[PDB]
RNA sequence: CCGAUAGUGAACCAGUACCGUGAGGGAAAGGUGAAAAGCACCCCGGAAGGGGAGUGAAACAGUUCCUGAAACCGUGUGCCUACAAGUAGUUAGAGCCCGUUAAUGGGUGAUAGCGUGCCUUUUGUAGAAUGAACCGGCGAGUUACGAUUUGUUGCAAGGUUAA
RNA sequence: UACUCGGGAGUCAGACUGCGAGUGAUAAGAUCCGUAGUCGAAAGGGAAACAGCCCAGACCACCAGUUAAGGUCCCCAAAUA
RNA sequence: AGGUUCGUGGUAGGAGAGCGUUCUAAGGGCGGUGAAGUCAGACCGGAAGGACUGGUGGAGCGCUUAGAAGUGAGAAUGCCG
């Protein structure tokens, strides 16, 4: 028997073209430039994935560092003297205590300068 | 998840004056930009500006060390054919103090929209007085 | 008051009251869950462990265990026909905080 | 002397911007009350001036 | 509350007659014929009698106040395209498109 | 009738090539690339 | 076995229209409704074309008339945009506007980080090497008869029929 | 792991870097061998950018930690040690 | 069925398991109280893919187990519109 190719070819461009809404221009209609910029998409997001957590890092240190030059200290020296006290919490829960609850981070830092 | 992140006119925002007198300029340079930059507060957000104003006083007594006042030179094109101006260093201090702070900060500032706005709240004089009584503001030792 | 506690490889700040999604647990819906990996007690007098605070523990009850919502991977390499697609569906457990003892 | 590359219609409107055109300068008549341009005899009555025409 | 009319297929090209019924747009009734009328394009006669069809349609069918009427909205669609040919030289021919247009005006009070 | 099982491991699956390279078999089709024995009735004798 | 780009070149006044001095080459083009009941009459207009009224289950079935995708062309509007250097996204993220197959929800996005299309052919291509204006349909390892190897089943020193 | 027997292949244009030689001028991102590596067919971090150099091999998710080469005045994370 | 250990970059290429399309046979169904097709959604599965709800449409179509193929297009200065 014959089998004519009908219903599916479009069923998959347009679901791709419905994954590309909100392009510009071309990019949101037309099937061979959206399946490009799709396929762009999702590389992209599989790196940023990666890069997210390095990304917050770098800002949790810069904050925990600002915090520290106040009380006459350094990032570096903060991080080896909370190492030598035996205290385990991390950069993020430092620079939201940072921020958030200053009284606390200078407590902490008080128990760094002493263990050094 | 949760972290924080500041918001536009959030960050209550200081003014300070800088004396000049007998400092390298890229010394100064680096500290005044990180001032602007907001990066001494634990408030500090990638995307938003949370720095302060800086006023530089006596900006025509700034050091430079070496022979840089006549053998550092600053270029200039007009973009037009053969159209290269030079400067040295020395008389501009002479001249236009105020140029060369501005120069040598700018250069140390991020290159894109708010970096453009960052360099908008750098105020800089040659002589000992200033035009900004109004905003009472601070002196900060570097 | 508030705890800085230890669970599913990373630390969490908490509050009585609070909704919390970690990944997934042992329990049904309706137990109660103790956290005994307490780093830090805070609130007008601060506990700071070493690397733990003694004897503290925080409680929670169990009010779901879910997947969060989908996910795809896509991977492909020009010019080398190459192309590989994936779902993913990473489940969690949400618990609300009962006490900070 | 070839178009290199397609024009997209962002580009198109853009360039349409200024091709539209202007609004008759015209004015209510003081005898019949109909609508004639300025300096212009009246269509509808043949008047200019507040005179036969 | 509303009346329109419709010219369809009518033999001319779209963009010559949207350019003069852009100013037509939010008027008042008297003052849009007075425009088409002082305006010296070739769809001015077209979109004069397609408004006035509108107006006389109002008034006959609705009932409405043929004095404190407004143009709505206006419109011009694309119709079916006529096929020519041109003999260009060196013995090739060229393609020519005749365009026709569907006129849409449509009237209301206030 | 609406439940007939052939035994198992009697009957197999034919192989299609051609048809996309998730496949393992898809644009030059198991061929490799421009050769004699790329081509279309393409190959040597028997000995 | 096909189901209107298929099946005859030809489902329709087809070896026709058209091209060529000639021998010769050689198309496109199916579908109102069960029934014409195929819109009396009024209104704008020279007409075409509309708006009512009427027929019908349906007129958004009105004599290229079942359905009616995409490219492409328009009208309206929620959010953004006139100091900015952009393979156009992605990650972070205010502000504004909504309210779903109800769930660590939807639209748009100031600003910040990162980021040189797809294919082919190559030692090596973002390549200033090749191909594609866009959208749609069609378009490439098959069958017959032999050989060999693996799997399965029947019988087994036997097994098996061809015409 | 090795070997033996059987079914199915693709490959026969290679490149650079270190070391040992020829040719060349003790030239060449040259050419031709031997030996090891990487690319080819390998993303990630560092050399500004930069197949072949240095570090190191991506099953998926996380707003967790420690390190390598390289770094710690500002752009730009970390010592104006 | 449960453990323990070691693994899971990849071109040419080898091996395996599947998704979807048209038709046939049997079983069992849906459908004018609205089939296929078409449009739109914030749903489900590891992928190819599969449902549910509403609009349009106006008469046919799924499911299960097997069988057979004109069997899946983004590129051919591809053919036709
Ligand atoms: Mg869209
Ligand atoms: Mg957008
Ligand atoms: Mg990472
Ligand atoms: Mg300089
Ligand atoms: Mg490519
Ligand atoms: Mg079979
Ligand atoms: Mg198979
Ligand atoms: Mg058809
Ligand atoms: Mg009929
Ligand atoms: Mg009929
Ligand atoms: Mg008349
Ligand atoms: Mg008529
Ligand atoms: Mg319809
Ligand atoms: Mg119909
Ligand atoms: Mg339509
Ligand atoms: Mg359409
Ligand atoms: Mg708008
Ligand atoms: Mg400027
Ligand atoms: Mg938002
Ligand atoms: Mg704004
Ligand atoms: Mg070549
Ligand atoms: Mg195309
Ligand atoms: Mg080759
Ligand atoms: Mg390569
Ligand atoms: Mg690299
Ligand atoms: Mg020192
Ligand atoms: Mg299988
Ligand atoms: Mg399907
Ligand atoms: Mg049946
Ligand atoms: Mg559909
Ligand atoms: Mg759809
Ligand atoms: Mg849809
Ligand atoms: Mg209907
Ligand atoms: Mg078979
Ligand atoms: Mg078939
Ligand atoms: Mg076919
Ligand atoms: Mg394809
Ligand atoms: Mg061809
Ligand atoms: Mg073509
Ligand atoms: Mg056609
Ligand atoms: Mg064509
Ligand atoms: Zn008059």
């Amino acid at each position: 028997p014959r089998v004519k190719g009908g219903t599916v070819t479009r069923k998959r461009r347009k679901k791709i073209v419905k994954l590309a809404k909100g392009y510009y221009g071309s990019k949101h209609l037309l099937f061979k430039v959206a399946n490009q910029a799709v396929m762009k998409s999702y590389q992209y997001a599989y790196r940023d994935r990666r890069q997210k957590k390095r990304d917050f890092r770098r800002l949790w240190i810069a904050r925990i560092n600002a915090a520290a030059r106040m009380q006459d200290l350094s990032y570096s020296k903060l991080m080896h003297g909370l190492k030598l006290a035996g205290i385990d919490i991390n950069r993020k829960m430092l620079a939201d205590l940072a921020v958030n609850d200053i009284a606390s981070f200078n407590t902490l830092a008080d128990s760094a300068k002493k263990a050094l | 998840r949760t972290t924080y992140m500041a918001k536009p006119g959030e960050v209550e925002r200081k003014w300070y004056v800088i004396d000049a007198t007998g400092v390298s300029l890229g010394r100064l340079s680096s500290e005044v930009a990180s001032i602007l930059r907001g990066k001494n507060k634990p408030q500090f957000t990638p995307h938003i500006d949370t720095g302060d104003f800086v006023i530089i006083i006596n900006a025509g007594k700034i050091g430079l060390t070496g022979k840089k006042a006549t053998d550092k030179i600053y270029y200039r094109h007009s973009q037009y054919p053969g159209g290269l101006k030079s400067r040295t260093a020395g008389e501009m201090r002479t001249n236009n103090p105020e140029k060369l702070l501005e120069l040598s900060i700018k250069g140390m500032l991020p290159k894109n929209s708010l970096g453009r706005q960052l360099f908008k709240k750098l105020h800089v004089y040659g002589g000992s007085e200033h035009e900004h009584a109004a905003q009472k503001p601070e002196v900060y030792e570097l | 008051m508030y705890a800085i506690i230890e669970t599913g490889g990373k630390q969490i700040k908490v509050e009585a009251g609070q909704e919390i999604y970690v990944e997934k647990l042992a329990g049904e819906v309706g137990d109660v869950v103790t956290f005994d990996k307490v780093l830090f007690v805070g609130g007008d007098s601060a506990k700071v462990g070493v690397p733990f605070v003694d004897g503290a523990t925080v409680t929670a009850k169990v009010e779901k265990q879910g997947r969060a919502k989908k996910l795809t991977v896509y991977k492909y390499k020009p010019k080398k026909n190459y192309h590989k697609k994936q779902g993913h569906r990473q489940p969690y457990t949400k618990l609300t905080i009962d006490a900070i003892n | 002397a070839v178009p290199f590359r397609r024009t997209s219609k962002a580009k198109k409107r853009k360039r349409r911007t200024h091709v539209k055109l202007q609004l008759p300068g015209m004015n209510e008549c003081s005898n019949c009350g109909e609508y004639r341009l300025s300096h212009h005899v009246c269509p509808e009555c043949g008047q200019y001036d507040g005179k036969d025409v | 509350t509303s009346a329109k009319a419709v010219a369809k297929t009518v033999r001319i090209a779209p963009r010559k007659a949207r350019i003069v019924i852009d100013l037509i747009r939010g008027k008042q009734v008297g003052e849009a014929i007075a425009i088409l009328k002082y305006t010296p394009r070739s769809a001015s006669p077209i979109i004069e009698k397609v408004l006035k069809s509108a107006i006389a349609n109002a008034e006959h069918n609705y009932d409405l106040d043929i004095n404190n009427l407004v143009v709505e909205e206006a419109f011009v669609d694309e119709g079916p395209t006529l096929k020519r040919f041109r003999p260009r030289a060196q013995g090739r021919a060229s393609a020519i498109n005749k365009r026709t247009s569907h006129i849409t005006v449509v009237v209301s009070e206030v | 009738l609406h439940e007939l099982k052939p035994s198992e491991g009697s009957r197999k699956e034919r192989n299609r090539v051609g048809r996309g390279t998730g496949s393992g078999n898809g644009k030059t089709s198991g061929r490799g690339h421009k050769g004699q024995k790329a081509r279309s009735g393409g190959g040597v004798r028997l000995g």
